[PDB]
RNA sequence: GGAUUUGGUGGAUUACUAGC
C-alpha cells in the first residue's frame, strides 16, 4: 500500500493519484534508461539529458541538476507530489495544516498570478513557486493584515 | 581553484563594484574614495549620506552589482574599509594604517585608468587565498599581455601592503615608478553575509586577546 | 566498440548484404521511442503546469503532402539565396 | 434601428413611413383602428404597434430586412434605380482612354505569373541470383591494385509513363481541334479577336498555362503572329490591362525560346512593332505612379 | 537643368542594367534547355 | 466609426462536419465549430455567417438554387441561412443528434436522417414570408436495425436510400406511388457500409464499406432481382474507409482512410486514378463538385482542409488552421499581411484580402508568444517561451538571426525599435529587459530594475522610447538611446498585465489587473485619466466551477489593449468572452462584443442550466486600414470590420440637401457642390455617383477647391474604394491632385492623417507598382530582341 | 396594522410545428 500511504501525507483526491503520478515518474526512467545504453560521446545524449534536466529542475521535481544519478534514484512519486500545490502552501507557511491548505483552494482563496486556481492539484513550476499569494479581498488575507494592524482598506484588503 | 561564492561568476561576467563613503565625510577622504574608484576598472563612487545599510544593499542587489567598497576615517585619515560581494556573498572588513593620498603628492597628471595584471606575494594560509580570491575578483578579468600599470598586494608580516606602480621595459631591466595610493592593510573579520547582515557567521575574525595572539601568522 | 562474445543471428552471407547495401538503424530507433515519450510528459506535465486547458500535442508508406507549405512557395528557390553568397 | 425610418402613427388612422435622406413617405398604412405608439426593435426586424381598442401589441415583420425598398413618395397616390434601390454598380470603364482592371480577383495576375515554381512546390516528395561483386569490394587487395546503372534506371523511368497510359483506355472521341484554336481560327479569319479575348478572360489559370503552351508554332509562325494581334487589339480597347499583358509576359516564358530563334522575320516582327507602338502608351501610369509614390512618402513622413 | 539631366543620366545607366539582365537571363535560359538534361 | 459588426473568422479552415461545395462550385463551404465559412475560389475571398451556431456544426445542407443553406448541431437545432440575404429566414429544433442533411435535386423537399430514422421535410419558399411554424415533415422511416451512417439523393425525389451501419442498405422512394418500384434492403455486406451510391443508370446500386471491399449491385434475371454482379476490392495493410463521395456523371470515387491515404476509383473501370496521403491522420469527410474537377478532404485530427482537381494535379487551395489557439497577433505595416503566433510555435502569415496562409514557420520549436513588425516590410521579431528570439524575412522567408541570452530564459513578449536596430525582450523567468542589438546578434544591455516578471514591452515610435511593464505594480519608462540611460518610474495599484503606447508617443495606455485601464504621460509622470472596466467584461462559468459567475476574479481584467491609429479609441481584451471598445477622450465605452456564443467552449454562458478549453481572446490590434480590429480567440482570428456601410451617418445637412439634389449638381455642371452635397450624406453610392462622374478637366480644380476638414476624409475614401475597382488610371488622378493641391497641408498634420496614408499606399505597392513591373519588364524585353543580332 | 424566518407547489431558466 505504497499509493495510500502517500496519499496520506501530501492529501490527495483520489487514491488514483499516486499511479497517476507513478506512471510519469516511471517514465522518467525509461527516458533515462535508453538515453543511459546510448554510446557516452554521443553529442545527442550529452545535450539530450542536460536538454531534460533544465526542465525536471524547472519544475523542481528534482533538488540539483549536476547529479546525474538523481534521474533514476531522487526521481520519485513524492517528489513529484510536493510540488503539488497545497504543499506549496504548507511549504511557504500559507495555510497552518496540509489539508488546511485544501481547504483553501477548494473554498478560492488562492491564487497564481492574476487567475485564482481552484483544482488542489495544481502542480507548480519552482519558477511559478514565486508568485503564489492569497487572492485579493479575500476574508483570509484581510484577517492577516489584522494581526499586523496593517489593513488598508483604500486597498479594501 | 576560486571560491565557491564567486564559482558561478568567475571568468565570465566583468564586476562592477561601488566606492561609497561612510557618513558625511570629511574632504580629505572623500577624495580617497576617489582614488579606490580610480584602482579599480569598473567602479563609480555614490555619495552617501541618509542612506541606511539595509537600503543601500538591498537597492544594490536590485541594481545587480558585484560587490561594495565602503571606507571610514578618523579625522582625515582613512581607517578602514570593507569588500562585501553581493549575491550572499562574503565580506572582508579591512583596517589600513599606513596610507599616502594621491592628492598630496604633485600635479604629476592622472592615472593609466587600463586593466592591470596583479601581484599576490606571500599568502600561503588557506585563509590566505580566501583574500586572494575575494580581492581579485574586483578586477575585469583577462588583462593584456603587455598592459602598462600593475597592481601589487604583498602580505610581509601579516600585513598586506598594497602598492599601485606602473612600468616600462628598458634594453635591460624593468624600470617602474609609483604612482597611487600606499596601503597598509589588515584584514581582521570575515563573515560569510554581506556587510549588511550582522549576524551572519563569521568564517575568520581577528583574535586580539590571546596568549598566543603575537605568534602565529594569519591569526 | 566492444567486441559482442554472443554469437551473431545473421550468418556470413547476410553480413555481405549488409555490407553490400541518420546515425544509425538502432540509435535512430532509439531517438525516435525517446521523443515520443517526451511529448507525452509534456502533456501530462504542461496540463498541470497551466492554468488553461491544453490539446494533446501528437497522437502516436506512400507519397507524402506537408499540409503546410513553408515560405512564399511561388517564388522561386534561387531568389532566396542572396547575390553576394553566390 | 440604423436612423434610415421613421414611422409614425396618428389620429388621422393612419401609420407611415417616413425617409429621412429623400424626406419623404414611402409607405402608408390605414390602419381602421388607431394605433397610440409604434417601437421598432433595437434589432432590424421587429416593429410594435398598440391600438386603441383591442388589448394586445401587434407586431409587425420588417420585410426591409429580407427585401430592398424603393423609395417613392407613394403616399399621395393612394390618400434613378441608381437612386430608388440605393445602390451604385461601377462603370466597366469610363472613357476609351483610361486603363482599367479585370473585374473580380486580384490573385488572377499573381497565379498566373509564378505558374512554373508553384507547381514545382506543390507536388510531393516521392535481387539477382548470382550476385555481382567488385575485385576490391572482396577480399581480392592484389587484383583491385592491378584492376582496370543510370541508364538502367532511365529504362525504368520510361515503364510508368507506359504504365499509366495502358490503365486508360477511354473509347470516348473528344473533338480533333479544341475549342481554344478553333476561337483563334475564327478570331483571325473575321480579323476580329474581341470574341476571343472574351474567352481568355474566362478560363482558369489553370487552363492558361495548358493553352498557351499548346500553340502550334512552325516555320510560318501562324498561331503566335494571330494571338499577339489578338493582344496588341486588347490593349487599344484598354480593358483589362493587368491581364493582357501577362498574357503577353507568357508567351515569352513558354515560347521565348522560339521568338528568339526566329526574331527578325518580316511576320513575326510585324507583330512586334505592332506591339511596341501600342505598348508604348502604356508607359504613362509608371510615369503617374511613381509620383503618386514619391509625393506620398513626402508628405507623410516629411 | 538639373532634375531633367539628373533623370536623363539615371536613365541611361538604368537601361544599361535591365538591357543586361534580360540579355543574361536569356544567355542562362538558352543554355539551359540545350545542355541540361 | 462606431458600429462594427462580425466580417470575418480567420484561421481554423475546417473544424468539424460536412464540407460541401456550391451548385455552381465557384465557392465551397467548409463548417467551423461554431459557426460556417464560404470559400470563393475564383475570387480568392472568403466570407463568414455573422450567426452564431449553439454548439459545433455537425452537418451541412445547401439547396441546389442555393436560396437556402441548413446547418445541424449535435443538439439538433436547425438554422436556415439564404447565401444572397445572409440573414436566418427560420430557426427550427430537430430533437436527436443528425449525421447528414442532403436537399433533394428537385429540391421541393429536404431529405434529413437521424439515427435510425429517415425523414423528408417540404422545405419553405424563401421568396415565402416568415411564419411561425415554417418546419412540415412530409415522413418518418423506422425500419433501421441501427441509424445510418450515410444519405444518397437520387436526381428523381422518388428513390432515398441510406446506408445503416447494422451492415444492411435500404433504398427508399419520394412518392408513395413508387414505392412498388424500390423497397428492397441489400444483405451480406461485411463490416459496416461507409455510404451508398447511385450511377446515372439506376439499374447499377454501389455500395462501400468499413473493411474496404466494394460491391456492386446489378438487376437482372435468376422473377428475378438484384444480385451482386461483381465485387470491387480496395487492399489497405491497416487503412479503414472512413468516408465515401461518388460523383455518376464522371465515375470518380473519393475514399478516406484512417492512415489519411487519398485514392480515386472510376466504378466502371475499377481503376485506381491516384494514390496520395493528405496528413498522417485519417481523412473525415470528402466532397465533390458537380465538375468533379475540385475534390474537397478535410482531417478534424489535423484541422486542416485540403481541396484537388483530379484532372490537372494542382491544388486550388491546402491550408492547415493552428492546432491551439494564437497566442499573438502581428499586423504588418501594409494592411493585407497579417502575422499569427501558435501555441506550436508554427508561424502562419494570413492575407487580409483573402483568408488563405501564404506562408508558414517553423523555426521556433517552442510556442510563439509575441509577434510584431517593425516600421518596414523587410522583418517581423517574434518572441518564444523557447528562451530565443528569432528575426525573419518576408522577402526570402529566413531567419537573419536567432537571438539569445545568457542563462536561457523563456521570452513572453517583445519591442522593436522602429528604427529596427534594437529588439527587446521580457520574461518571466529573470525579470531582466534583454535588448539585442538587428546587426550584431549579441545582447547589448540587460536593462533591469524590476521586482516581479515583465509582462509587457513597447516602443514609441515618435520618442523612441521603451516604456517596461512590470507585475511590482509600478510603470518604469526606458531611455536608452544616446549617452541618457535614464528610467522613469510610475507607480500603479494593481499588476499591470497590459501595455499600450500611443501614435502621437506621448501617451500609455495600461491595463491592470483591478480591472481598471490607465492612461498616462510620459514626458511628466502623472496621468490623464483612468477608465473602469470591471463591470462591462461579460465573464463565463464553466463547467467544473463552483462559484457565480459574478464573483470570481478570473477574467474581469484585460491581457490586451491596443490604441486606434486615430489616437482615440481603446480595444482591450483578456481571458473572457468580451471584447470592448473605450472612448479615450470622453471615457466611455462604445460598443461590447461577445466573442462567441458556444456550449463547447467553457466561459460562454453567464448562468450554466439547471478540462473543456476556456474561451478568451489572447491578443488584439487594430488594422492600420482601420475598418476593422482582429482579436484572436480560441475559436481562430476574429475579424472586425465597416465595410458594409449600411448606415446613415450624416454629417451637417440641411433641409435642402437630399440624394436627388446632388444628381441634379451633376446636371447642372457643379461638380464642387455635388461632390460636398455628397459628403454631407456620408453614404458610398452618392459618392461613387459623383467621383466616377467628374471628369479630367476640373479634377485638380476640384481638388483645389475642396476644404481642408474633408481633405482626411476625401483621401480614406479614395483608399478603399480603388483597390477592388478596374480605374487605375483615374484613381491615380485624384491622388495626385489631393497630394498635389495641398503637399505642405497633408505633410504639416502627419498625426491627423494616419489611415489616409497608410490606405492610399497600400493601393500603390500592391496593385499600382505591380501593373508598372509588368508593363516595364515586357518594354526591356522587347528591346533586348531587336537590339540583339538574330540567331544562325 | 408592522417586521423577521421557513415548508410546499406552479411559471421561467436555448427560439413556441400536437399523443400512440
Amino acid at each position: 500500500h505504497r499509493d495510500t500511504q502517500v496519499m496520506r501525507t501530501y492529501h490527495i483526491q483520489n487514491r488514483e493519484d499516486y499511479h497517476k503520478y507513478n506512471r510519469i515518474c516511471g517514465d522518467i526512467r525509461r527516458l533515462a534508461n535508453k538515453l543511459s545504453l546510448l554510446p557516452p560521446t554521443d553529442p545527442f545524449r550529452r545535450k539530450h539529458e542536460q536538454l531534460l534536466l533544465d526542465k525536471l529542475y524547472a519544475m523542481g521535481v528534482l533538488t540539483t541538476k549536476s547529479k546525474i544519478s538523481d534521474l533514476e534514484n531522487k526521481v520519485t512519486v513524492s517528489a513529484i507530489c510536493r510540488r503539488r500545490l497545497p504543499v506549496i502552501m504548507h511549504r511557504l507557511k500559507m495555510a497552518e495544516t496540509i489539508q488546511d491548505a485544501v481547504k483553501f483552494i477548494e473554498q478560492g482563496h488562492v491564487r497564481v498570478g492574476p487567475n485564482l486556481i481552484n483544482d488542489p492539484a495544481y502542480l507548480v513550476t519552482r519558477n511559478m513557486e514565486d508568485y503564489v499569494t492569497w487572492v485579493d479581498n479575500s476574508k483570509i488575507k484581510k484577517t492577516l493584515l489584522r494581526y499586523r494592524n496593517q489593513i488598508d482598506d483604500f486597498d479594501f484588503s | 581553484q576560486v571560491d565557491d561564492e564567486y564559482a558561478a561568476t568567475s571568468g565570465i561576467m566583468d564586476p562592477r563594484i561601488i566606492v561609497t563613503t561612510s557618513r558625511d565625510p570629511s574632504t580629505r577622504l572623500s577624495q580617497f574614495a576617489k582614488e579606490i574608484k580610480l584602482l579599480f576598472p569598473n567602479a563609480v563612487r555614490l555619495n552617501r549620506g541618509n542612506y541606511v545599510m539595509p537600503n543601500l544593499v538591498d537597492a544594490c542587489k536590485k541594481s545587480g552589482t558585484t560587490d561594495l567598497v565602503v571606507l571610514h576615517e578618523h579625522r582625515g585619515v582613512p581607517t578602514s574599509l570593507t569588500i562585501s560581494h553581493f549575491p550572499h556573498g562574503p565580506t572582508a572588513q579591512f583596517s589600513l594604517h599606513n596610507v599616502v593620498m594621491r592628492h598630496d603628492i604633485i600635479n604629476a597628471g592622472n592615472q593609466s585608468e587600463v586593466n592591470p595584471h596583479l601581484i599576490f606575494d606571500n599568502f600561503t594560509t588557506a585563509l590566505g587565498k580566501r583574500v586572494v580570491c575575494i580581492l581579485k575578483h574586483l578586477f575585469n578579468a583577462g588583462p593584456k599581455k603587455d598592459s602598462e600599470r600593475v597592481i601589487t598586494f604583498a602580505n610581509r608580516g601579516d600585513f598586506i601592503s598594497v602598492r599601485q606602480h606602473v612600468y616600462v621595459r628598458t634594453r635591460e631591466g624593468v624600470e617602474i615608478a609609483e604612482v597611487g595610493p600606499r596601503f597598509e592593510m589588515r584584514l581582521f573579520e570575515l563573515r560569510l553575509g554581506t556587510l549588511e547582515n550582522k549576524d551572519a557567521d563569521v568564517e575568520w575574525q581577528l583574535r586580539r586577546f590571546i596568549r598566543t595572539a603575537n605568534k602565529k601568522d594569519y591569526l | 566498440f566492444e567486441l559482442s562474445d554472443v554469437k551473431s543471428s545473421k550468418s556470413l552471407a547476410e553480413i555481405y548484404e549488409d555490407d553490400y547495401t541518420a546515425l544509425s538503424e538502432e540509435l535512430q530507433k532509439a531517438h525516435s521511442e525517446i521523443s515520443e515519450l517526451y511529448a507525452n510528459l509534456v502533456y501530462k506535465l504542461d496540463v498541470l503546469s497551466s492554468v488553461h486547458f491544453v490539446p494533446k500535442p501528437a497522437s502516436t508508406e506512400t507519397p507524402t503532402i506537408s499540409m503546410e507549405d513553408a515560405q512564399p512557395l511561388y517564388m522561386s528557390n534561387a531568389s532566396s539565396l542572396a547575390p553576394q553568397e553566390i | 434601428p440604423e436612423g434610415r425610418w421613421i414611422v409614425s402613427a396618428s389620429l388621422d388612422s393612419t401609420i407611415r413611413t417616413w425617409d429621412l435622406p429623400t424626406g419623404g413617405c414611402i409607405d402608408g398604412i390605414i390602419v381602421d383602428n388607431v394605433a397610440t405608439n409604434v417601437k421598432f426593435s433595437p434589432n432590424g426586424d421587429l416593429l410594435a404597434t398598440t391600438h386603441v381598442t383591442g388589448n394586445g401589441i401587434c407586431i409587425w415583420t420588417n420585410r426591409a430586412q429580407f427585401k430592398t425598398v424603393s423609395t417613392r413618395t407613394i403616399d399621395e397616390s393612394e390618400f434613378l434605380n441608381d437612386i430608388d434601390f440605393n445602390t451604385y454598380t461601377s462603370l466597366e470603364q469610363i472613357d476609351k482612354e483610361l486603363l482599367t482592371l479585370s473585374i473580380g480577383p486580384r490573385s488572377k495576375m499573381n497565379t498566373l505569373l509564378h505558374l512554373d515554381v508553384i507547381r514545382k512546390r506543390s507536388k510531393p516528395k516521392e535481387l539477382p541470383f548470382f550476385l555481382q561483386l567488385s575485385g576490391e569490394k572482396v577480399g581480392d587487395e592484389a587484383s583491385v591494385r592491378e584492376g582496370i546503372h543510370r541508364r538502367d534506371q532511365e529504362a525504368q523511368k520510361k515503364l510508368d509513363a507506359e504504365e499509366q497510359m495502358n490503365k486508360f483506355k477511354v473509347t470516348g472521341r473528344l473533338g480533333f481541334e479544341s475549342h481554344f484554336t478553333k476561337q483563334l481560327r475564327e478570331g483571325s479569319q473575321s480579323k476580329d479577336y474581341s470574341s476571343l479575348l472574351a474567352t481568355l478572360i474566362n478560363f482558369s489559370p489553370a487552363a492558361v498555362d495548358l493553352e498557351i503552351r499548346s500553340l502550334n508554332s512552325f516555320e510560318p509562325f501562324d498561331e503566335i503572329v494571330w494571338f499577339i494581334d489578338a493582344l496588341t487589339q486588347g490593349l487599344k480597347s484598354n480593358k483589362n490591362f493587368e491581364l493582357y499583358e501577362t498574357f503577353m509576359s507568357l508567351l515569352f516564358k513558354a515560347h521565348g525560346d522560339v521568338i528568339h530563334a526566329n526574331n527578325k522575320n518580316q511576320d513575326i516582327a510585324s507583330a512586334l512593332q505592332n506591339w511596341e507602338d501600342v505598348h508604348k502608351k502604356e508607359d504613362r501610369l509608371d510615369d503617374l505612379v511613381k509620383f503618386c509614390m514619391g509625393v506620398a512618402a513626402f508628405v507623410t513622413t516629411a | 537643368r538639373v532634375k531633367t539631366e539628373l533623370r536623363s543620366a539615371l536613365k541611361s545607366t538604368e537601361d544599361d542594367l535591365g538591357f543586361n539582365v534580360q540579355g543574361l537571363k536569356f544567355v542562362k535560359q538558352q543554355w539551359n534547355l540545350r545542355h541540361n538534361y | 466609426k462606431s458600429d462594427f459588426k462580425f466580417s470575418n473568422l480567420l484561421g481554423t479552415v475546417y473544424r468539424q462536419g460536412n464540407i460541401t461545395f456550391s451548385d455552381d462550385g465557384k465557392q465551397l463551404l467548409s463548417p467551423v465549430g461554431n459557426r460556417v465559412s464560404v470559400f470563393d475560389l475564383i475570387n480568392n475571398k472568403s466570407f463568414t455567417f455573422e450567426y452564431e451556431h449553439r454548439k459545433n456544426i455537425a452537418a451541412i445542407d445547401l439547396n441546389k438554387q442555393g436560396t437556402l443553406l441548413i446547418s445541424i448541431d449535435e443538439d439538433g437545432r436547425a438554422i436556415l441561412v439564404n447565401f444572397k440575404a445572409r440573414n436566418v429566414l427560420h430557426h427550427f429544433n430537430f430533437k436527436e443528434k443528425c449525421s447528414a442533411v442532403k436537399f433533394s435535386p428537385d429540391g421541393r423537399l429536404f431529405a434529413l436522417a437521424s439515427g435510425r430514422f429517415l425523414q423528408i421535410w417540404k422545405t419553405p419558399d424563401v421568396n415565402k414570408d416568415r411564419q411561425f411554424a415554417p418546419f412540415v415533415r412530409h415522413r418518418v422511416h423506422a425500419g433501421h436495425f441501427q441509424d445510418i451512417t450515410s444519405l444518397t439523393w437520387s436526381q428523381d425525389s422518388r428513390f432515398i436510400l441510406t446506408t445503416s451501419k447494422d451492415l444492411s442498405a435500404k433504398i427508399w422512394s419520394v412518392d408513395s406511388e413508387e414505392k412498388n418500384l424500390a423497397a428492397t434492403t441489400f444483405n451480406g455486406h461485411r463490416d459496416y457500409v461507409m455510404g451508398a451510391f447511385f450511377s446515372h443508370d439506376q439499374e447499377k446500386i454501389y455500395t462501400v464499406s468499413k473493411d474496404g471491399a466494394v460491391f456492386v449491385w446489378e438487376f437482372t434475371k435468376r422473377k428475378y432481382s438484384w444480385r451482386i454482379t461483381k465485387k470491387h476490392f480496395f487492399y489497405a495493410n491497416q487503412a479503414k474507409v472512413k468516408c465515401v463521395t461518388f460523383h455518376p456523371a464522371t465515375r470518380l470515387l473519393a475514399v478516406g482512410f484512417t492512415s489519411g491515404e487519398f485514392r480515386l476509383y472510376d466504378l466502371p473501370d475499377f481503376t485506381l486514378i491516384q494514390q496520395l496521403s493528405m496528413g498522417q491522420n485519417p481523412v473525415n469527410t470528402v466532397s465533390v463538385n458537380q465538375t468533379g474537377e475540385w475534390l474537397a478532404f478535410g482531417s478534424s485530427k489535423l484541422g486542416q482542409l485540403l481541396v484537388y482537381e483530379w484532372q490537372s494535379e494542382s491544388y486550388i487551395l491546402k491550408q492547415q488552421g493552428h492546432f491551439d489557439s494564437t497566442n499573438s497577433l502581428a499586423y504588418s505595416p501594409d494592411g493585407s499581411r497579417v502575422v499569427t503566433a501558435s501555441e506550436d510555435g508554427k508561424i502562419k502569415v494570413w492575407d487580409i484580402t483573402s483568408g488563405f496562409c501564404l506562408a508558414t514557420f517553423e523555426e521556433h520549436t517552442s510556442s510563439v508568444t509575441a509577434v510584431q513588425f517593425a516600421k518596414r516590410g523587410q522583418v517581423m521579431f517574434s518572441s518564444s517561451l523557447d528562451g530565443t528570439v528569432r528575426a525573419w524575412d518576408l522577402i526570402r522567408y529566413r531567419n537573419f538571426r536567432t537571438f539569445t541570452g545568457t542563462e536561457r530564459i523563456q521570452f513572453n513578449c517583445l519591442a522593436v525599435d522602429p528604427s529596427g536596430e534594437v529588439v527587446c525582450a521580457g520574461s518571466l523567468d529573470n525579470f531582466d529587459i534583454h535588448v539585442w542589438s538587428v546587426q550584431t546578434g549579441q545582447l547589448l544591455d540587460a536593462l533591469s530594475g524590476h521586482e516581479g516578471p515583465v509582462s509587457c514591452l513597447s516602443f514609441s515610435q515618435e520618442n523612441s522610447v521603451l516604456a517596461s511593464a512590470s507585475w511590482d505594480k509600478t510603470i518604469r519608462i526606458w531611455s536608452i538611446f544616446g549617452r541618457s540611460q535614464q528610467v522613469e518610474p510610475i507607480e500603479v495599484y494593481s499588476d499591470v498585465l497590459a501595455l499600450s503606447m500611443r501614435p502621437d508617443g506621448k501617451e500609455v495606455a495600461v491595463s491592470t489587473l483591478k480591472g481598471q485601464i490607465s492612461i498616462f504621460n510620459i514626458e511628466d509622470a502623472k496621468q490623464v485619466g483612468n477608465i473602469d472596466c470591471r463591470k462591462d467584461i461579460i465573464s463565463g462559468r464553466f463547467n467544473q466551477d463552483r462559484f457565480t459567475a459574478k464573483n470570481s476574479e478570473r477574467s474581469k481584467f484585460f491581457t490586451t489593449i491596443h490604441y486606434s491609429f486615430d489616437g482615440m479609441a481603446i480595444v482591450a481584451g483578456g481571458n473572457n468572452n468580451s471584447i470592448c471598445l473605450y472612448d479615450v477622450p470622453n471615457e466611455v465605452l462604445l460598443k461590447r462584443f461577445i466573442v462567441s456564443r458556444n456550449m463547447a467552449l467553457n466561459g460562454t454562458l453567464e448562468f450554466l442550466n439547471s478540462m473543456r478549453p476556456e474561451v478568451r481572446v489572447t491578443s488584439v490590434q487594430f488594422s492600420p486600414t482601420a475598418n476593422a480590429f482582429a482579436a484572436a480567440s480560441t475559436e481562430g482570428l476574429l475579424i472586425y470590420s465597416t465595410n458594409d456601410t449600411i448606415l446613415f451617418d450624416p454629417f451637417d445637412l440641411d433641409v435642402d440637401v437630399t440624394p436627388h439634389s446632388t444628381v441634379e449638381a451633376l446636371r447642372e455642371k457643379q461638380f464642387l457642390n455635388a461632390l460636398v452635397m455628397a459628403f454631407r450624406l456620408n453614404e458610398e453610392y452618392l459618392i461613387n455617383k459623383v467621383y466616377e462622374a467628374i471628369p479630367i478637366k476640373e479634377i485638380p480644380l476640384v481638388a483645389s477647391n475642396i476644404p481642408a476638414i474633408y481633405l482626411p476624409r476625401i483621401l480614406k475614401f479614395i483608399g478603399d474604394f480603388a483597390i477592388e475597382s478596374q480605374h487605375i488610371e483615374f484613381n491615380l488622378i485624384w491622388i495626385k491632385a489631393l497630394l498635389s493641391a495641398s503637399g505642405g497641408y497633408i505633410n504639416e498634420h502627419k498625426y491627423l492623417f494616419s489611415t489616409a496614408m497608410r490606405s492610399i499606399q497600400r493601393f500603390i505597392v500592391r496593385v499600382a507598382k505591380e501593373v508598372v513591373n509588368t508593363t516595364t519588364d515586357n518594354k526591356y524585353t522587347y528591346r533586348f530582341l531587336v537590339s540583339t543580332d538574330g540567331s544562325m
